[PDB]
């Protein structure tokens, strides 16, 4: 959804990352309500790529225009005008949150307004021409999905908005307890959910399709995508939510998408979080997880890899996909079918055969599972020119194999909230080791204190508090009268049951006093005990020693996202292998078994240590030398001393290159010419 | 340099650099600044060749200048006259003595021509030219004293 | 101020599956560590039974649909995660389930063999329309703690058989309180209360007995020496 | 003063070894040449001190250095 | 509301939104409909007061 | 030690494991050992555990800003894909665990392994080579834990009491173990003042000579008027280290580690830092430091201050509307008034917070953060810049606790994007300066022990001032400290104080000050007469080792890295496209003619000044009688 | 069901009164199940006799110092606290120590009643100046663990009575650590280490054995409910 709404300044006829200055990257006062100031990439594309504001539309000349309510004589009126920035500079626009009494007159005589200089001022209430239609007119979709946005620093809000886009789908989706009003419309407009076109009743429900009969009497059938691979490899499973015979109205969600529950978006899971340091295992933003999340697959995800192999022709004849590979063991081709394609449902190991192919010389050229990869063969697709496959020239057959892998959360995987509080899982603890509430419930996650104050994203703390107020119900006493702190709560928020979801929009939501009062008004637990005091803290017990911690700890519920930076493919290792040819240095690539680069700064560090021999190994044997490599590898294999290098190989080629230009280059000993 | 002289120039440069760092709350020891500044004042421009082989107007390392002056004066010749010259780190880098290192980052053909007609011998004192050759760096573990 | 009185243990039931066990008297500062040791043993090492693999007629692997059923195979396995069972012997036991036509396939539809029973037949597994035919073969086994889905090619070589993660823990929740019911405040004692709740495949009494038996053997190491 | 049991590659203490050489750089080759000699012996004076089950020659050389079982001359 | 199946997420908002959030994919679809000169786009344009839009 | 993934270690140590597969006859042909290891057949793992033993590995994080960016560690096999990094070496790598990655290299030859084990090993690289200050020392959680452990609180349970004609002191224990027993029962607070009989901990110097005519030895009892936590902390220090009895601020821990590094072997301090790490983690876990909306206190004085400054702003508005003030000058005055308001609110917040509140506790403990961030959190954000870098006159009076209004947040985003955008340019400028310094420092190596010259430079140690007393210069640690004396320090009566060639450390500084020395002559590389490179004596001691620099060590690259590494902390050139910082540093090292040039006196003499309307003219009458 | 293998218990001695015990190999995560409770039983669950009160002549009130002795009243209280008394009778015993003349008075000067013993006679109690003298009566009794100084509201019928903290536990100090070990291709099995330091009235081995037996019975209370479904070793 954000990609479709992306605005890119770089491209054909535009600018480039190489030389675009800060001037074009900087936020501008004309961006208000048109381009999001928060949601932009953090790398070299900083400022060059942004997002359209939620209320903005495009002028037919291509200019971005945003809606404003007309204001006259100090009374706001319902006429909406879409103004461009050039038009808006000729007006005075007031803040939407400005109070107005019956029929629209401003209560106070002075009002915040924006002015042509990109300025903000207290003008007279009769000096206003326009007003913003919503408090969040400036934010994009991903920014609007951050609760308590105004309590988070701009950098961390940017990080959270960016991270929301890289959250991987989970096997089961769960909507956040603390959310905005934006999840539902964002999910619906993203289009991954299936929506009924016209009012009717469900005739059929199946894991694959749903059939509805409209009031017109005509019939509609909807097909669900099951375990389909996304462009990034994430699973795009769609699920039916409606029951047979159910009333379904036009526009009603009929099937959930990969990251939706009951139509509204669900990018993460609600975890019971305690805010405390813990034995140094959450040091420097590391995260501690309960083993429950691994056991119950709370943070498990499915990934589908796609492999291709094509049978072609050459000057020396055609190529054959076949089971009859030369010299391969009888078992190694056991799971292959008659054509030589691995059967569906086979558990394929790293390096195992997927599709057998041979070519003239014959030779073994079969498709094999890459380094580290594994899973179940989920699907096969095949194309042949005998079927008018429309493949390019010089290819006779093509086979695509899909391998499905289910990954549990593991050490080194990144997690993050919606507030930019990213971290790496440093430890997973048994359920009995986690600090647990007096009720006996162990916390799901431990987040270190030392992160919050410095990073300036206390919105994660507030959410946590409200999260508890969302899990445990609340009930405000009204027998004598409404409490003062609750005097701005709508009558519908005076009480709610357990597990009740709430919305706290980004710039018009829960205030501090309301949240504190609700913390004081939470329902007790199953046994009648109020587990968390009015300050949001609880008396946790140490799961190892067993004694209570000497001070209460902040406990609540936080919405946590599993990010796509998983460990499985972020790890590299090498000890010799393929090499470059035009120059003889190693390769570099995730799937090419490449080695690590040694830059000049690392050479500087080695020289500073004075570790001459290690630097020589890195410079010559491990990188360029061919003879040195074969010799050293065989020396290690034979368990003998690594030979001390003699005359460098680079020097001998350089000497002949110099001599070819008629230069007499001579090696001199400390005692004389030699 | 022209008023107070070379040593006072080195002291002044170290003073100014460390003042800039101190005003910014950084804690670099003076000796690193001195190590850097020593290179900025490493060469002398020759006024008169005297009885030496030095070319007038040419830049000369102070150590070589003194060594040849003492040789000639102990052999009855007039020592060459020299003027200290202050150089930025960039120009000090360009004025290197090793033809290998100069060839590695200057116009290679000019460097090679100059070294060839002059018949320069490179002593491989620096780390850069030893890396270029592929030899053990002449520092730490790699020096003759320890090898 | 030496005390000759030995602790005593008693039970107070609160539900069919939950009870509070009182131990008193205890030395001051002693209740928390004893309660925590018992809690750790209860959460970690009480044996149980769980499903270890399943087969479905039309399914080759976990990532597939089955015609006529609302839930895909992954949802079916994740629903079976809610199945609680207790085989009386350690050897694996194969249960069978068969259903045709409309209806809700619940855990009561399972027809287990002797010595094993499903304690929550009301649990929902699947929903079948007119065309839905569901045949499921389940392998139960006894074990301890938690074990991930055993790799198919490692445990055996049967294709179509799809493993599942196994939780061998009949203990649901455990907590403890320690209170100062000291003797007339002339001298100090701690009173320990351990609230234990199980999945109803085993009573709190038997689970606590197992925890105590497990702990005594480990603490007996020091008794063997001189 | 006293120090606790050196674990792993910490033993022998770096200061004890360093007291037997003009510098850490000298100690590096003092250990490396002896390790090469020991590995040659295993392949073809040999280790002067009780080796372990699978002890590496460098550890043996360092433990011999700690014991003052070796002498050297700088270049 | 304008979403029949919406779960009842209670909101802390005080101010009402006088304008609904527009179609979030309109930036793509309206532009493409202009490109192909769709009937819907033409009607919308003449409703906006554009003179004989092309 | 560092933790390596099992699969990663297997692939790195592939030939080394294959050798033992063939030698252990787990495989017959090495060409089959390759396949055996490549398939991870279960036998190989147990071989790896013995191949990996005592074979160090090099760990590197990018960018390598200085020497400590590469460190050697003993690999321990561990489950999972992630490398386990020791918390103390993180600050040397500038690493944190929000996603960072590190590269691992395996030395092969015997020489390379010896270099990794002796030179690059982490336990041998505690001190920074740039300043000699420790880097692998407690941080964050550990600092907070030790600060909580050694803080003294008044009114806690079990604290000391005076004899009152009715009971004894009531706060005395026969041994620290008795205090441990009392703490475990909840009778004694770890932070409560008590009196303890200590026999294993050396008393302070003030007490040792008073209590023991021939010095303290283990077993000799003395009475410590200290909290139990301080005793437990002191038990972590070496057996022969005097009792400290102080609140462990980060500065005090740095002082203690400095003492250990200067006066004890390297292994001793290496073990001590690990012990401090363990204690710090424990008492950080048990310090109770947590964040809640209740702990974020707002000072009640805020609104009165804001109303006062709003009255001042209204007065300026009246004066501007009266024509007495310019627009830009109005902006100036409003900016200054609101800066005063920000300072007032900061003072109010700092005085209102209780000493033991977690938010202020983290800052004041020196663990992390600063008071400015606290004021932004609970006070007021203050003034923020527009894209041109000018302060917007109207401040953000809201705090992040209250939550900003829409326009406050919008105007806040400008500087945030500025900072996000310009960081790469700052890094590039620092790297360029570092590269040029490295290029010029290519051949500066310690070539000989001593050039035997008597040249040197003068270093001022103190200024006598009015009282004629020992006012030592604050920055002396970077000028005189850690150098070789060029000539003997001599008093007014002709007696020496310190011998020629001595290492001018803290004891020497104290001796000189006690003897009334204000200036000394010290050897320097500026004056070294060595024919090639520099000599060890003129350079002095290595800051990392604390001993005379070894022959052959490349001081040039170390100096270049030391100068360049903190470059990003300096004020940078304008990227808006005289301020100091990096722009002037590049100016000084390039020997360019200053833009803000000032003339200097060619001759000593008396100044005759002939000022003009808008220019100055100066004449110097030389005291020598010259021109 | 049986387990991989039963643990083994090993011992090492730092000094005659300080041992270190090591249980290895242990099932993952049971090191914290064992060690903390073992430490608590070692500290608090071993009976022993200790001095519970004292009375020194000449300091009936204004308890600061006693003439004829350089040690202050509090220092003498500390010295008496370290006294290793042992009693074979549960009821309180009153005992008397008396000395005169210059020199030193040590624990060996005590003459305990029948069934009462002092295991550290060499312990220095006080130093006596020229012509000085010191007489002190001690009330000793049995208990477990550690007890703060007695509330003594009932006093006033006698003067000079000093309540003192009672160190009944024969165990002086205990500290436990848990570390990783390997038993197979599997990793992260528990190894439990525990330092035990005791007063010479008991050896660390005896303290550990008594604590282990106490825990065995105390958790056998639970298996008195039933015996089935435990680990078997
Ligand atoms: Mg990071
Ligand atoms: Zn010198």
């Amino acid at each position: 959804l954000t990609h479709k709404r992306r605005l890119s300044a770089l491209g054909p006829g535009g600018l480039s990352r190489e030389r675009a200055g800060l001037e074009v990257r900087d936020v501008h006062p004309s961006h208000y309500g048109r381009m999001c100031p928060i949601e932009t990439p953090e790398g070299p594309n900083i400022g060059l790529i942004g997002s359209l504001s939620v209320y903005a539309r495009v002028n037919p000349f291509g200019f971005i225009e945003t809606p404003y309510r007309k204001v006259e004589n100090g009374v706001v009126t319902d006429q909406i005008d879409y103004l461009t920035a050039d038009e808006e500079d000729r007006h005075v626009v007031a803040q939407a949150n400005s109070p107005t009494d019956e029929n629209g007159r401003f209560t106070e005589d002075r009002v915040m307004v924006r002015k042509k200089g990109g300025e903000v001022e207290f003008v007279s209430a009769d000096q206003v021409d326009y007003m913003d239609v919503s408090p969040r007119q400036m934010v994009s979709v991903a920014t609007a999905m951050i609760p308590f946005l105004e309590h988070d620093d701009a950098n961390r809000a940017l990080m959270g908005a960016n991270m929301q886009r890289q959250a991987v789908p989970l096997v089961r989706s769960e909507a956040p307890l603390v959310g905005t009003g934006m999840e539902l419309r964002a999910a619906i407009d993203a289009g991954d959910v299936v929506v009924a076109d016209k009012t009717g009743v469900i005739e059929e429900v199946s894991a694959d399709y749903i059939t509805v009969m409209a009031d017109d009497g005509t019939r509609q059938s909807y097909r669900l995508r099951k375990f389909a691979r996304s462009n990034h490899g994430t699973c795009a499973n769609q699920r039916p939510i409606v029951d047979a015979g159910q009333r379904v109205e036009a526009g009603q969600v009929i099937a959930d998408g990969p990251c939706t529950q009951n139509g509204e978006m669900a990018l993460g899971k609600n975890l019971l979080v305690a805010i405390m340091p813990w034995e140094g295992h959450n040091y420097e933003d590391a995260i501690i997880l309960s083993n429950r999340l691994v056991e119950e697959d709370v943070l498990t995800s499915i990934h589908i890899e796609e492999h291709e192999i094509d049978a072609r022709d050459t000057k020396l004849g055609a190529e054959e996909i076949t089971r009859d590979i030369p010299n391969v063991s009888d078992e190694v081709l056991a799971d292959l079918d008659e054509r030589g394609i691995v059967r569906i449902g086979a558990e394929v190991r790293d390096g195992d055969i997927l599709v057998g192919k041979v070519t003239p010389k014959v030779r073994d050229t079969s498709l094999k599972v890459p380094h580290g990869e594994s899973g179940k063969v989920i699907g096969i697709r095949v194309f042949s020119r005998e079927d008018d496959d429309e493949l390019p020239a010089g290819v006779n057959e093509l086979v695509r194999v899909y391998v499905a892998q289910k990954r549990k959360i593991s050490d080194g995987d990144k997690l993050a909230g919606r507030h930019g509080n990213k971290g790496v899982i440093g430890k997973i603890l048994p359920v009995e080791d986690m600090p647990f509430l007096p009720d006996g419930t162990p916390v799901d996650i431990i987040l270190n204190t030392h992160g919050v104050p410095r990073r300036m994203n206390i919105g994660q703390i507030l959410e946590t508090h409200l999260g508890w107020v969302a899990k445990a119900g609340w009930n405000i006493d009204v027998a004598a009268g409404v409490p003062d702190w609750a005097s701005k709560l709508p009558e519908e928020l005076y009480s709610a049951p357990a597990d009740s979801t709430v919305a706290t929009p980004v710039f018009d939501g829960a205030q501090e006093g309301e949240l504190a009062g609700l913390l004081g008004s939470t329902l007790p637990n199953r046994d009648g005990e109020v587990m968390v005091d009015a300050d949001g803290k609880s008396t946790l017990f140490d799961g190892r020693s067993g004694e209570p911690f000497p001070y209460p700890v902040t406990v609540g519920y936080m919405y946590i996202l599993k990010l796509h930076h998983l460990v499985d493919d972020k790890i590299h290792a090498r000890s010799t292998g393929p090499y470059s040819m035009i120059t003889q240095q190693p390769l570099g690539g995730k799937a090419q078994f490449g080695g690590q680069r040694f830059g000049e700064m690392e050479c500087w560090a080695m020289q500073a240590y004075g570790a001459a021999y290690t630097l020589q190994e890195l410079l010559t044997i491990k990188s360029d030398d061919t003879v040195g490599r074969v010799k050293v590898y065989e020396a290690i294999v034979k368990g003998e001393n690594i030979p001390e290098p003699g005359i460098p190989e680079s020097f001998k080629v350089l000497l002949k290159e110099l001599q070819s230009l008629c230069l007499n280059v001579e090696v001199l000993s400390s005692d004389g010419a030699a | 340099l022209r008023v107070q002289g070379p040593r006072e120039v080195q002291i002044h440069l170290v003073k100014e650099v460390q003042e800039v760092y101190r005003a910014q709350g950084v804690s670099i020891h003076d000796k690193h600044i001195e190590v850097i500044v020593r290179q900025m004042l490493r060469r002398v421009t020759i006024i008169d060749s005297g009885s030496t082989e030095f070319l007038p107007g040419s830049l000369t390392e102070r150590a070589e200048f003194e060594a040849e002056n003492r040789r000639v004066v102990a052999e009855g010749g007039e020592p060459a006259a020299g003027r200290p010259v202050l150089m930025g780190i960039t120009k000090a880098s360009l004025a290197t003595d090793s033809w290998l290192s100069a060839a590695s980052f200057q116009e290679t053909t000019r460097v090679l021509t100059d070294a060839a007609i002059n018949c320069r011998s490179d002593k491989l004192n620096g780390l850069k030219e030893n890396v270029i050759i592929g030899k053990l760096i002449p520092a730490g573990t790699g020096i003759s004293r320890y090898r | 101020m030496l005390i000759s009185q030995r602790p005593t243990l008693s039970e107070e039931t609160v539900a069919e599956n939950r009870s509070r066990f009182v131990i008193e008297p205890l030395e001051p500062g002693f209740g928390y560590t004893l309660g925590n040791s018992l809690r750790r043993t209860l959460l970690s090492s009480i044996p149980g039974a769980a499903v270890t693999s399943i087969r479905i007629d039309g399914v080759l692997h976990e990532f597939t649909t089955v015609p006529g059923v609302k839930e895909d195979v992954t949802d079916i396995i994740l629903n079976l995660k809610g199945l609680v069972v207790s085989s009386d012997d350690d050897e694996p036991v194969t249960m069978y389930l068969r259903k045709q036509g409309p209806g809700v396939v619940t855990a009561g539809d399972i027809v287990p063999p002797a010595g094993v029973t499903v304690h929550n037949p009301d649990m929902h597994i699947a929903t079948l329309n007119d065309k839905g035919k569901l045949e499921v073969e389940l392998v139960v086994e006894r074990g301890r703690g938690y074990v991930p889905a055993v790799q198919n090619k490692a445990s055996g070589a049967e294709i179509g058989r799809i493993p599942v993660d196994s939780i061998y823990s009949p203990v649901l929740k455990v907590t403890y309180k320690v209170e100062a019911t000291r003797v007339e405040q002339r001298t100090d004692f701690d009173k320990l209360i351990i609230d234990v709740e199980t999945k109803n495949s085993i009573s709190p009494r038997d689970a606590l007995a197992s925890a105590g038996g497990t702990l005594v053997e480990l603490f007996g190491l020091a008794r063997e020496l001189n | 003063s006293a120090y606790d049991t050196p674990l792993g590659i910490t033993n022998p203490p770096i200061d004890e070894l360093l007291s037997r050489a003009s510098s850490k750089y000298a100690l590096v080759i003092y250990a490396a040449k002896r390790a090469r000699q020991i590995n040659d012996y295993y392949n073809q004076v040999g280790p002067l001190v009780e080796p372990g089950l699978q002890e590496k020659p460098l550890s043996i050389a360092l433990r011999e250095i700690h014991g003052d079982l070796l002498e050297h001359t700088e270049g | 509301n304008s979403v029949p199946g919406a779960p009842n997420r209670v909101s802390f908002a005080k101010l009402r939104e006088p304008l609904e959030v527009p179609g979030l994919l309109d930036v793509q679809t309206d532009s493409f409909e202009w490109l192909v000169g769709s009937d819907r786009w033409r009607q919308a344009a003449i409703d906006r007061g554009e003179e004989n839009p092309v | 030690q560092c933790g390596l993934p099992k699969l990663m270690a297997l692939e790195l140590f592939k030939p080394f494991v294959m050798k033992r597969l063939v030698d252990l006859n787990h495989a017959q042909n090495i060409k089959s050992a390759k396949r055996m290891v490549e398939r991870q057949r279960p036998q190989v793992w147990d071989v790896l555990e013995e191949v990996i033993a005592e074979h160090p590995v090099l760990l590197n994080r990018a960018p390598t800003l200085h020497r400590l960016g590469i460190q050697a560690f003993e690999p321990q096999l561990v489950e999972g894909k992630a490398i386990q990094l020791h918390p103390l070496v993180c600050e040397a790598f500038n690493a944190d665990f929000d996603g960072d990655q590190m590269a691992v290299h395996l030395p092969l030859s015997a020489e390379a392994q010896a270099e990794a084990r002796i030179l690059m090993l982490s336990s041998n690289n505690i001190l920074s080579p740039a300043s000699g200050k420790p880097l692998a020392m407690p941080r964050l959680d550990m600092v907070t834990g030790l600060y909580y452990l050694t803080t003294l609180v008044e009114g806690a349970t079990g604290e000391y009491q005076a004899a009152t004609k009715d009971a004894p002191e009531q706060g005395v224990y026969s041994s620290p173990a008795e205090a441990i027993m009392a703490m475990d029962r909840g009778a004694l607070s770890v932070r409560a003042k008590i009196k303890v009989r200590l026999t294993e901990l050396r008393p302070p110097t003030d007490l040792e000579a008073q209590l023991f005519e021939n010095g303290w030895k283990p077993g000799d009892a003395w009475t410590a008027e200290t909290t139990l936590g301080r005793v437990m902390f002191n038990e972590l220090l070496p057996k022969s280290y005097p009792f400290v009895n102080e609140q462990m601020h980060k500065k005090v821990q740095a002082r203690i580690i400095n003492d250990l590094a200067e006066r004890f072997p390297m292994i001793v301090v290496a073990q001590t830092v690990d012990k401090l790490k363990d204690a710090g983690f424990y008492w950080a876990t048990r310090s109770g430091v947590t964040v809640s909306m209740a702990d974020v206190l707002v000072p009640p004085q805020k609104q009165e201050i804001l109303e006062r400054h709003e009255a001042e702003a209204d007065a300026i508005e009246r004066k501007y509307q009266r024509g007495a003030l310019n627009h830009t000058e109005r902006n100036e005055s409003l900016v200054k008034i609101w800066q005063d308001a920000t300072e007032e609110v900061g003072k109010a917040l700092e005085e209102f917070y209780p000493a033991d509140n977690p938010i202020i506790t983290i800052v004041k403990s020196g663990a992390t953060g600063n008071l400015t961030q606290t004021r932004t959190l609970a006070g007021m954000k203050g003034l923020v810049t527009n894209p041109k870098g000018e302060f917007i006159p109207r401040p953000i009076k809201s705090s992040f606790r209250e939550g900003l209004t829409v326009l406050e947040y919008f105007i806040n985003t400008h500087g945030a994007r500025k900072g996000l955008a310009d960081t790469a340019l700052r890094t590039a400028d620092s790297g360029y300066l570092t590269r040029r310094l490295v290029d010029v420092s290519q051949d500066v190596i310690v070539r000989e022990h001593d050039c035997e010259t008597e040249r040197g430079i003068n270093v001022t140690l103190a200024e006598r001032g009015p009282d004629g007393t020992l006012i030592r210069d604050a920055h002396v640690e970077t000028s005189a400290f850690a150098r070789t004396l060029a000539t003997d320090a001599v008093d007014a009566n002709g007696n020496v104080i310190i011998e020629r060639g001595h290492d001018l450390g803290d004891p020497a500084i104290d001796a000189l000050l006690a003897a009334g020395i204000t200036t000394v002559k010290v050897r320097s590389v500026l004056t070294c007469t060595s024919a090639t490179g520099v000599c060890a004596m003129c350079y002095g001691r290595s800051m990392a080792t604390g001993k005379l620099v070894d022959i052959g060590e490349a001081v040039g690259i170390v100096a270049a890295q030391s100068i360049g590494e903190p470059g990003t902390q300096l004020t940078m050139r304008t990227f808006h496209q005289i301020v100091g910082g990096l722009p002037r540093v590049q100016e000084l090292f390039e020997a360019r003619v200053p833009r803000n040039k000032a003339p200097i006196a060619d001759v000593a003499g008396r100044v005759r000044l002939e000022e003009s309307d808008k220019f100055f003219k100066i004449t110097i009458v030389p005291d020598d009688g010259g021109e």
